[PDB]
């Protein structure tokens, strides 16, 4: 029935753009800049391309070509379109190399994504069919839902009071009677489960009689009962009684898009020397030492604090292009926040030096000249 | 010793420069 | 005229407005999208060509084979539409057919990146050399930018330090 | 997107008489190009080398160490094809012109001939011997063999890589070992800090590849076997390869300066 | 002079079931390795490396270009026959000690398989991907996925070492491996079997997947030598 050139429309490459995602959410109840923005926590818009032909003629596959002077240049050809066309009758962009190029820094890691576990670093992949999961069923019991990732409930000590009002009011109490059915549903196993043995040696599931009988029986145990809650509700476990439910659930899939490995558990073959220990280092910058307490490093485009142990501890005017260290990066992983942090410890030497062999910055070089 | 201090009299105020958490 | 409905209009408006306006076109990929990407969101980071060659690379599209097509690269449109094929022909549920597209999406992701480290490693091995790699062009850029700041912060400093001297009244000196 | 393209001279349905069977040159070319080519659209199917010829991506993807897996499928559909487009149905006799430019740089023909076919064996491994064209700002044109590994490249363009020794055999404390470890070293501090070593002529037009022979075991494996005892194998596939040259061909290539 | 070896269950008669032809097997090893063996023996005919086993002369013969030669042959002998070695009959389970320590270093086997195989498809070359066992900080018993270029001894005494025993024990940064498990990548073992492997079907890709279910899972557990925690 659609017409055809409502055909081709759907299939373009311009309605293929995704909408412009949220944000990643910060602290509602704090102040923030109102001008000045920095670079977000991951992309909120697509980065976009074009053949070096075009570009040189500013066509990006937009409403118009974008200015010569602000997209020709550079190596990497990458633009952010806020708007295709706003009231001032021109492309509001933006360069996307500040999101663009972090993806391939990381990538250029070879480390793969974490489930985060409390404080024997056992390891385990985010893409695993025991976890990486969103579709279920009925009767799936608790156990299972510890390793879900994607709940449809809210997280309750996340929320804020107000919201917390607001979700009550419009989410938990009209499903009053829905909520009755679900329990005549399991009460329906209940008489049935009197008859476990019955045959060794299910009814209608509707009973007023028999969901009162049950909650009342419940209120001198509160714990079953959030269990049983929950269910219905879709909300991730918070007490104790495991995937790490102190910060809350994730607000995207745990790899988040930056990367698909899956271990680290390989030995990169060095030419000369052979299969190396660990992973070749990485130059990190020094932000914000110790001496606002805690020392900060810039590893890979990434803010993560700095290693577990100096140019750290004060700042000096002295060092060129500020103070930078060496360093490997050991675990990685999602905050529930939509952040990357890194859990980054200090690099050995030896290694530096012979990465700086390739390099050619090696001042005595391993190979030959060394003697012992 | 006040060569010290004097040191890190100048440290916080590049510090202060730095207006980002 | 009476523009084209892309969405049935609220039938209980007993005296409705913008009867000649045209009206948004949503289809029900745009659900998806937004799901997907959300999961996804360094997704969005690798970039990805909207301007079209010819028009024609919806011809080569049979989502019923993977997500692997002819035309288009690998992206979060290639789930979606897969996902959007399962969900119709084999009649699955959103989750359902969610999982099974955006699972055949990793392993084909998790091989595009094992290929550069080991071509660059296997390249080394024969005597292949490369050029500067991202992360030290970026560190490099890093400098250049954090020197301008010192030089800024220094000649600011000095003001604010000189300010201060003439701030005080040194006027008479006694 | 890159789709395969005929042969010569029918050789994908005939294939040649005494080289290769039309099964072997079937699994070859047809069904080996074809599954390259598949695997390289894929990996520029939505990038700028979406419309550029092979070529044009061997020189852009030889440098960038992030878009090497896609320098090898682009090197080893230009360097298969180039070893193919080099054969004809039925031996041709050497020019007269490059019979003699031959003799002035390898001695005699012949002598070209065991130092191509033992450069192929003594490297054992897969990979392309070239027979390029070298000429410098004031030297004549001189000729030269080159060996390239899996997927070298024999244009200047591409010296990032183009793979002519492998190090886990020649790079070790013995004083050839050292010399041939120092070098490793300096193309790679030379390369990485942008520094060239060896001055090249504007255009790449210091090395021509005139000749080549895909070394590959995917090519011969099959037609000639493994070579237990010495009957067939590898060698046996080196020199009967040498009867289909087409020297005709190789010689128009080879654009010899004109000097008697 | 080296001979040629016979195989673990009289694979070049019936060959595997599922995973290899009795003719394959011809051609992969009965022929192949008699190849590289002869083309050793004149090399090493009448000199300290007449009898020495394969194992010895790689380490030996390594990193010289006037021994280049046989270090190739010696190598690609030795890799070509570690690869049939560890290839079961039926497909065996995997012991619990061993699939206990595999959940520790990859978090599940399919992670395992799936790197295995990857790194194999991922290559453009003939070499030999390597599952070897050291010793790393934090995690006595570490198991790592290695992989060689068209040489690779997985053994550290094949590579460069600085002296001062005066050679040292490992090279810069190396570490100390006991290989385990291989796979031969090589096309004399898949190219004939499964072919080119040309829009999906067969090819490389399925010859390592099938080479997946026929692992001596038995023997691929004593070699990692679980009960010494600490190796040296």
């Amino acid at each position: 029935g659609v017409s055809p050139g409502g055909a081709l429309l759907r299939t373009s490459r311009m309605f293929s753009l995704p909408p412009v995602i949220p944000p990643p959410p910060g602290n509602k109840l704090q102040m923030i800049s109102e001008r000045a923005s920095a670079t977000e926590a991951y992309p909120t818009h697509q980065v976009l391309t074009t053949f070096e032909s075009s570009r040189s003629r500013g066509d990006w596959g937009l409403k118009r070509p974008l200015p010569l002077k602000s997209t020709t240049g550079t190596t990497y050809p990458m633009v952010k379109v806020k708007e295709m066309d706003s009231l001032e009758q021109i492309t509001d962009f933006t360069s996307g190399t500040q999101h663009g190029l972090t993806l391939k820094k990381f990538q250029a890691l070879n480390i793969p994504i974490s489930t985060p576990s409390e404080i024997r670093p056992v390891q385990r992949s985010v893409f695993e069919a025991d976890t990486d999961v969103t579709a279920f069923s009925p009767d799936e019991q608790i156990q299972e839902a510890e390793k879900r990732w994607k709940f449809s409930g809210p997280w309750l000590a996340g929320m804020t009071p107000g919201e917390f009002k607001e979700y009550l009011a419009k989410t938990v109490r009209p499903k009053r009677a829905e909520f009755r059915k679900f329990i005549q549903k399991k009460i329906a196993a209940q008489k049935t489960e009197a008859a476990n043995r019955e045959l060794q040696e299910k009814p209608e599931s509707i009973t007023d009689d028999e969901v009162t009988e049950y909650l009342r029986r419940l209120r001198n145990d509160n714990q079953v009962l959030y269990d049983l809650v929950g269910q219905f509700l879709d909300l991730a476990p918070l007490k104790p009684p495991s995937p790490y439910g102190g910060r809350g659930p994730p607000i995207t899939h745990p790899s988040a898009g930056i990367s698909y490995l899956r271990t680290a558990a390989y030995l990169n073959n060095h030419p000369i020397y052979g299969p190396q220990k660990s992973h070749p280092p990485v130059q990190a910058r020094v932000l914000k030492p110790r001496r606002g307490n805690d020392a900060k490093i810039g590893v890979a485009g990434f803010v993560a604090d700095g290693p577990l142990g100096s140019v750290m501890d004060k700042f000096d005017p002295s060092i060129e292009g500020g103070a930078k260290l060496w360093v490997n990066v050991d675990k990685a992983t999602v905050d529930s926040t939509g952040r990357v942090q890194l859990t980054v410890s200090d690099a050995k030497a030896t290694d530096v030096l012979i990465a700086k062999e390739l390099i050619g910055d090696a001042r005595e070089p391993i190979f030959g000249s060394a003697p012992k | 010793v006040q060569e010290l201090l004097q040191s890190e009299v100048t440290s916080n105020n590049y510090m202060r420069m730095m207006r980002r958490r | 005229p009476y523009p084209i409905q892309h969405s049935p209009p609220n039938p209980r408006a007993r005296k409705p407005r913008n009867l000649f306006r045209p009206t948004k076109i949503v289809y029900p990929e745009d659900e998806l999208r937004r799901d997907f990407y959300r999961d996804h969101p360094w997704e969005l980071a690798r970039p990805r060509m909207i301007i079209e060659l010819d028009g024609k690379d919806a011809r080569f599209l049979d989502w019923s084979k993977g997500l692997r097509q002819r035309g288009i690269p690998l992206s979060g449109e290639s789930v979606v539409q897969r996902q959007l094929w399962l969900m119709e022909n084999q009649g699955m549920t959103k989750q359902e057919a969610y999982d099974k597209a955006r699972h055949e999406f990793y392993k084909l992701r998790q091989l595009e990146q094992m290929e550069r480290r080991i071509a660059v490693e296997e390249a080394r091995m024969v005597g292949g050399y490369f050029g500067k790699d991202l992360l030290t062009v970026g560190m490099e850029l890093e400098n250049k930018t954090y020197e301008s700041w010192k030089k800024w912060a220094t000649t600011e400093i000095a003001r604010q330090e000189s300010a201060r001297a003439s701030m005080y009244t040194n006027v008479v000196d006694n | 997107q890159h789709y395969l393209m005929p042969l010569r001279d029918n050789f994908e349905q005939e294939g040649i008489r005494n080289f290769l069977s039309p099964g072997s040159v079937n699994m070859a070319y047809t069904e080996y190009q074809t599954f390259i080519l598949e695997k390289l659209n894929a990996l520029v199917v939505g990038t700028d080398f979406e419309q550029k010829d092979t070529k044009s991506i061997v020189l852009a993807t030889a440098r960038d160490p992030e878009l090497a897996h896609v320098f090898n499928h682009a090197s080893m559909a230009h360097n298969n094809h180039f070893f193919f487009d080099h054969l004809s149905p039925v031996p041709v006799k050497m020019g007269d012109k490059l019979f003699y430019h031959i003799n002035e740089n390898f001695g005699s023909v012949d002598t070209l001939r065991d130092e191509m076919i033992g450069t192929a064996v003594s490297m054992f491994g897969p990979g392309f011997v070239w027979l390029v064209r070298t000429q410098l700002p004031g030297q004549p044109v001189a000729l030269r063999v080159m060996a390239t590994y899996l997927a070298g490249s024999p244009y200047p363009g591409a010296h990032w890589r183009r793979q002519e020794m492998d190090a886990q055999t020649s790079i070790g404390s013995s004083p050839q070992g050292l010399s041939n470890g120092q070098r490793f070293f300096e193309r790679s501090a030379a390369g990485f800090k942008g520094n060239k070593l060896e001055p090249t002529a504007p255009g790449g037009t210091d090395l021509i590849p005139i000749l080549c022979l895909n070394t590959w075991e995917y090519a011969w494996l099959r037609e000639y076997g493994t070579g237990v005892g010495g009957m067939g194998g590898k060698l046996a596939y080196a020199q009967s390869w040498w009867n289909m040259i087409d020297w005709a061909k190789v010689e128009e290539e080879a654009r010899l300066e004109t000097r008697i």
